[PDB]
């Protein structure tokens, strides 16, 4: 089926310094989509969760969960100068196919982008 | 005792219930045509595939995410066999494709894999392992060499 990742890269701008809010914001929209089943998507509201990190979310692409997700990102990453965004659009056939070793840098480099932020 | 702890065992409870409906509605937007509802087995089944990186454990082949549910494509092994271990826990369970899971045996992988003249099917299992996102206790188990005995 239409199984993509959106391999989501969030860091720190620099240009401002970023609230202690507007990274529970951020972990809480990340979070939305974390369980059991991919418990290491993880994060908490502190800077070595949320800066430089390459996070890969499975989806259904037939279902319009990772387009509410994704303006979830859109929407928090334009109201916060601190934080940057990157999203990047990927086939799982050809994630999976990718290596394991800096698996998240390749698909962001291979993959479709989306926007960033 | 307190009220203020009935507070917050129903708070804790709805963390509990939130993250459990979580799990259960991702199974079913990835598979909407999943007949019924997810049990803990088809949860495993897609929470294996996640932190073995989509490949089946014992050849290394990917796994079509879109066939997990398919009677018969992937299988849920326990690599140290349950009837020299007894261990059911999480960490003696990996996901392989069917057709893999047919001539181990009561093989440890250790002993399937030729792993006490180093082959090469061993070290390539070995480094699946190793560089998969189970825990270090749960890789440790599967790649132990020798028992008791």
């Amino acid at each position: 089926m239409a199984f993509k990742r959106a391999i989501i890269f969030t860091s720190f701008n620099g240009f401002e310094k970023v609230s202690r809010t507007e990274k529970r914001r951020l972990a809480k929209i990340i979070n939305a989509r974390v369980s059991i089943i991919d418990e290491y998507l993880r994060a908490k509201d502190t800077n070595a969760s949320l800066d430089g990190q390459y996070r890969a979310f499975l989806f259904n692409d037939e279902s319009p969960a990772m387009t509410e997700f994704l303006a979830k990102l859109k929407a928090f990453a334009e109201s916060c100068t601190g934080i940057s965004i990157d999203a990047w659009e990927i086939e799982e056939s050809e994630y999976v196919r990718l290596p394991v070793e800096r698996r998240d840098f390749l698909a962001a480099a291979n993959g479709k982008e989306i926007f960033k932020i | 005792k307190s009220f203020k702890d009935r507070k917050m065992i129903e708070k804790m409870q709805e963390e509990n219930r939130k993250d459990r409906e979580k799990a259960a509605a991702k199974f079913r937007e990835y598979f909407p045509n999943f007949v019924g509802e997810p049990k803990s087995k088809d949860i495993l089944k897609l929470r294996l595939y996640e932190m073995q990186h989509g490949k089946c454990l014992y050849s290394g082949k990917e796994i079509n995410l879109g066939r997990l549910n398919e009677k018969g494509y992937v299988e849920i092994d326990h690599a140290l066999p349950f009837s020299r271990t007894w261990d059911d826990s999480f960490n003696n369970k990996v996901l392989v494709l069917g057709s893999e899971n047919q001539n181990k045996g009561n093989q440890t992988p250790y002993e399937y894999f030729n792993g006490k003249d180093n082959s090469r099917e061993w070290q390539e299992f070995k480094a699946r392992v190793e560089t998969s996102r189970f825990p270090r206790s749960k890789k440790q188990r599967i790649l132990l060499q020798k028992f008791d005995e």
